[PDB]
């Protein structure tokens, strides 16, 4: 998961 | 603010192709010269500027079944559609012409870019 | 000794979401309490497990309607939906407990892992 | 377009  | 999960596209395309190899909710047959191929109209149409157009048809868009234009191969189309359910494209020296011919067809822009790029380096 | 095209699933999953906003193709209404939520089965059943049961029962492929259990959050169910199509999880403080409670029932594993290290950390 |  990432900041996007 | 939101977060993205960045394998989520991939996973979703990879399950797609093991419904397609399985042949569930499959929903279009393609005939292409002798040959047929089942796939569904969703992905076609995310991937093809002519299945998108074909399948948004309010008469098209019920058929169960589509014939390519007779010019077509096979080869070429089934590559494509691998390439549609897998992002990768089985480009060789014996195929490019049809492929490219194919992805012009199907209006696969990003496909046409590469055989044009593939072809003027040879 | 396929090419790949990086960008190709990104934007299979950008083209499946714009045909949802627009309804195209969509083939299954999903029932959560009073609100209805319009879907691709295949879409579900590339990103849940839950779906991919009930879509791959011999009785339950043929039907256009879903209800889902009456525990289950329709805000919960809409983030969930969204990041189906998207790739983007809309978290919050005030709807983590009923995003994972959905992601557990809908069997979304990636999901539930962010949300109990989310948890985990407050 | 990548070698995969
Ligand atoms: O080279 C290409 C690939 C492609 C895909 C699609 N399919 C869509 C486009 C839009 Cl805006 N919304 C939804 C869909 Cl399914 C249309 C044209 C082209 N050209
Ligand atoms: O967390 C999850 C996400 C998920 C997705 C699917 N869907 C498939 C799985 C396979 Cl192997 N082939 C095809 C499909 Cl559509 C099943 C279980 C789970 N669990
Ligand atoms: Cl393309
Ligand atoms: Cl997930």
């Amino acid at each position: 998961w990432v900041i996007p | 603010s939101c977060i993205q999960f960045t394998r989520h596209a991939s996973d979703v395309l990879l399950n797609l192709n093991r419904l397609r190899s399985r042949d569930i909710l499959t929903d279009v047959v393609i005939v292409v010269s002798r040959e047929q191929f089942r796939a569904h109209k969703t992905v076609l149409m995310a991937c093809s500027g002519l299945f998108y157009s074909i399948f948004t048809d309010q008469l098209k868009c019920n058929l169960s079944v589509i014939n390519l234009d007779p010019e077509i191969n096979p080869e070429g189309f089934c590559i494509l559609l691998d390439f549609m359910y897998t992002s990768r494209l089985n480009l060789r020296e014996g195929n490019i012409m049809a492929v490219m011919a194919t992805a012009m067809y199907l209006q696969m822009e990003h496909v046409v870019d590469t055989c044009r790029k593939f072809i003027k380096a040879s």
